RNA sequence: GCGGUGGAAACUACCAAGCUGGAGUACGGUAGGGGCAGAGGGAAUUUCCGGUGGAGCGGUGAAAUGCGUAGAGAUCGGAAAGAACACCAACGGCGAAAGCACUCUGCUGGGCCGACACUGACACUGAGAGACGAAAGCUAGGGGAGCGAAUGGGAUUAGAUACCCCAGUAGUCCUAGCCGUAAACGAUGGAUACUAGGCGCUGUGCGUAUCGACCCGUGCAGUGUUGUAGCUAACGCGUUAAGUAUCCC
């Protein structure tokens, strides 16, 4: 299942995100924001790579 | 759980305090340490060596300590005075 | 018993020492700050129970509200198996500190 | 399952016998097999025996010995790799080397399959040159 | 709003400066009118709530000051503490709970609290720690005094029985609000001063000759002929409520 | 041994002072003789009977 | 060498379609000084305030400067202050490294293990780039007990800007930044696959044994110590290679 990778990633950085703007100097979870961040980019270049209208539709759906 | 034996000897110079130990619920064994002539510590050795164990009840070390305690005490009067 | 509610929020207990004097509004006006708890939780508060009083080890520094009078060697156990959600904690830490006949509250989470 | 396959085989060869292990297990993907099968026939192993596992057909290779000596096998393998990914090689039916005067072979891919020098040097085909052992 | 009509109006002229018309506070003149803010700084209306509805600038002051309402029909404003929310509620009284920004009496209430408006004495309107971000703290209390460190690292046993407005007075960041226009003093109705060295000895005592005159006297002293530096100017017997100076 | 089934907290203070000394100091594992995980389970529990001041910080000496 | 043209399809590439052991996710557990924030703690030290008592205390290789009849130090009580957190502490656990240990709470990272529960190669490395990055340093504001560059005095010394001693400022701590270096060391870039063992530790999993804690073997992952093969100039490293190979900087 892709697309609950990259909506479950999706909620990932904004949960930890909103927990992390009002919090502002833990150095230790921005790893996981980025490592979520590049995980999920490498997703979006893997179906990009596969499909055109799907992955247009993973652009639309977020 | 078997019960214990302290072996002192007392020789002018030199004291020797000798721990022997027994088993608890886990089969075990102990020799009798001897603790030495030189002025390092027997009580310290010993004492620490019993709880080093936990397999010896307080009673248990508490006994070997104080026959221990008693020689060494007999042996520093000794020591001091001449006894022989 | 316990496992029942916590689907949806969390699980705690408090330790609380009391004054040992007084005899009366201890059970009562501390229970009625469980109440004000019930009003913040709301969930399964059961096992509120009482220790005996007995000589703890070593303890000053009452702070009474301008008094900083009052040593101690005894005191009362309270320990409250409540049950939370785990917003709203630190109000109940300061309502454990700031009151008179609780001091030295240490709150837990038990496993 | 690294970045080679032929390696994977070849470096559990000499892995393999170094330590004096006269037993290999691999995986059997076409190009091991085709190997295996030219390189059993040639007289440097002895068997090679398909199974499965958990239905994953794999390859155990007893490799050759002599008789119980310092180490039992005297002639050491010497087994080599030389088309490596990212540096393919390739040879016409002239550059085709005769390894040691012919005492090895150099395992290569043609157009046809995959043969040795005398299958590729009468053939007049020339291909990439997967390794030569020796 | 402005015109709140507690604005309050009628004012003595400007920044003045005149008792009988000599210059007695020096350096003052210039500036905008500065009408002054007749705030509410004993507050006579205890256990009735009222909200939060305007941070007002008061020119009068280093901080400002905010417009509250009531329940009833009233305006007043107040010195707005640090964390006023707008909208909140504040209430004076005797038994009001701790709030950054009510008032209550100094008995009760706990040690060890960020209080700005105390009073000295009963009956007064505000006098101490009321600037733009000075905070006293409370020592323990006794039988009539309370031990308190206010804002000067000085420490002064007070009446019990006064009222005091808990909270951290805000507009702190007037520690960095740089006056660099430099003009901008004189914006103030705050004249340039003269220095002791460049003036002539009928007027201050470093009145000196040629070039930049070192200060020649025993001491640097003011133009009235007194010490500046270390000369403690207190009378010796006056209260004796103050522990220890810690200066 | 005596691990005795129910979890150690600062409530059981029967295994807890079999783990202190009369000094009231903690004692290693190869002492005690437990795991890794009874050691800092009791750890960490015997410091929290530490601040309910059931357990003294130190213990005057005595001798006699 | 380049070009034209006719053939071959194993390998790279391509086109299409499946596959799962690579990689993830979902789920259930699980361990942790992972990080940050908030509360709370008690020894000890210093200073102050009291009661006692009266001549030294402190220090050293030996002395001295210092402090002390204005009552020192010592002892008991009372406060306050900051900083660090004894035993536990282990050849231990975690982090990517730097680092991380008084306890508790909150938010949150990461790891490990199982079932096929799902997708189907989504993988590795990474120029330039970006982040973090011990300590000392600097800007801004707090705070300042101990320790303590500079400094000052005493001593040793031919001399002493030094080791010793007595005072002692910046600094040390915290907020917000800058700086971006260290023997930042495992003196070992990362990743995958394969190649004896013994003795260990940590985390989980299965079976035995009891029916419950053990206890034995094990399946893995991580951490350590001797060590075969092989490598090495040697010392040594050796499944966590400095071995055999492949890739990338």
């Amino acid at each position: 299942s892709v697309e609950f990778q990259v909506f479950c990633f999706t909620n990932k950085i904004r949960r930890l995100t909103l927990h992390l703007e009002l919090h502002k100097k833990d150095y230790s979870s921005q790893r996981g924001l980025r490592k979520t961040l590049g995980k999920r980019q490498r997703l979006l270049a893997y179906l990009l790579k596969i499909n055109g209208v799907r992955y247009k539709e993973l652009i639309s759906k977020l | 759980k078997p019960r214990l034996v302290l072996k002192f000897i007392w020789m002018e110079k030199n004291i020797g305090l000798a721990l022997d130990q027994t088993i608890p619920g886990h089969g075990t064994v102990p020799l009798s340490p001897y603790y030495f002539w030189p002025r390092k510590d027997a009580w310290e050795e010993l004492k620490v060596l019993l709880e080093n164990k936990p397999w010896i009840s307080q009673k248990q070390m508490i006994i070997l300590l104080n026959q221990a305690t008693d020689i060494i005490n007999l042996w520093q009067q000794s020591g001091g005075n001449l006894a022989s | 018993p316990e496992p029942q509610c916590p689907p949806g929020l969390r699980q705690y207990e408090t330790m609380a020492v009391l004054r040992p004097d007084m005899t009366e509004d201890e059970r009562l006006t501390l229970t009625q700050k469980y109440e004000e708890l019930l009003v913040a939780g709301g969930a399964m508060y059961v096992e509120v129970f009482n220790r005996g009083v007995i000589p703890l080890a070593y303890s000053i520094k009452r702070k009474n509200k301008a008094g900083e009078t009052n040593n101690y060697l005894d005191g009362i156990y309270l320990l409250f198996t409540y049950f939370t959600k785990p917003e709203s904690i630190s109000p109940l830490e300061a309502a454990l500190v700031t009151d008179d006949d609780v001091i030295r509250s240490s709150s837990f989470k038990i496993r | 399952m690294g970045k080679d396959t032929i390696a994977d085989i070849i470096t559990c060869i000499r892995n393999a016998d170094m330590n004096r292990k006269g037993t290999v297990r691999i995986v059997s993907t076409n190009i091991t097999e085709n190997i295996v099968k030219i390189l059993l026939r040639e007289g440097f192993i002895e068997n090679a025996r398909k199974h499965q596992e958990r239905n994953k057909y794999f390859l155990v290779l007893t490799l050759r010995h002599r008789r119980n000596k310092k180490g039992p096998y005297l002639n050491t393998f010497h087994l080599k790799r030389v088309s490596r990914p990212g540096l393919r090689i390739y040879s016409n039916y002239q550059r085709i080397p005769r390894i040691l005067g012919g005492m090895g072979i150099a395992i290569l891919s043609t157009s046809r399959g995959i043969m040795t020098d005398r299958e590729a040097r009468l053939e007049g085909i020339g291909g990439e040159i997967l390794c030569y052992i020796w | 709003n402005p015109r709140n009509n507690l604005i309050s109006g009628q004012r003595r002229c400007g920044k003045g400066r005149n008792a009988r018309g000599i210059i007695t506070a020096r350096h003052r003149g210039g500036g905008h009118k500065r009408l002054y803010r007749k705030i509410d700084f004993r507050r006579n209306e205890k256990d009735i709530y009222g909200k939060i509805v305007t941070i007002e600038y008061d020119p009068n002051r280093n901080a400002y000051i905010c417009l509250i309402h009531y329940g009833d029909g009233e305006k007043r404003y107040i010195l707005h503490p640090r964390g006023a929310i707008i909208g909140d509620t504040i209430v004076s009284g005797t038994e009001v709970p701790i709030k950054m920004g009510n008032a209550l009496p100094l008995t009760d209430m706990p040690l060890g609290t960020a209080i700005h408006n105390i009073e000295i004495t009963l009956g007064r309107g505000g006098q101490l720690a009321r600037a733009a971000g000075a905070v006293a703290k409370l020592i323990a209390k006794e039988g009539k005094s309370a031990t308190l460190k206010l804002p000067s690292g000085e420490v002064r046993l007070i009446s019990k029985n006064c009222s005091a407005t808990v909270g951290q007075v805000g507009n702190v960041g007037v520690n960095q609000k740089r006056l660099g226009r430099a003009g901008s003093k004189r914006w103030l109705g705050k004249r340039p001063v003269v220095r002791g060295v460049v003036m002539n000895p009928v007027d201050h005592p470093h009145g000196g000759g040629e070039g930049r005159a070192p200060i020649g006297r025993k001491s640097p002293t003011t133009p009235w002929g007194y010490p500046a530096l270390g000369r403690r100017s207190r009378k010796r017997n006056k209260y004796s409520d103050n522990f220890i100076i810690r200066r | 041994p005596i691990q005795s089934g129910d979890r150690i907290d600062y409530r059981n203070m029967s295994l807890i002072s079999r783990f202190i000394s009369e000094q009231g100091k903690i004692l290693s594992r190869r002492v005690n003789r437990l795991t890794l995980k009874q050691q800092r389970l009791i750890t960490s529990a015997i410091k929290q009977a530490r601040i309910l001041s059931l357990l003294p910080f130190l213990n005057n000496e005595k001798q006699f």
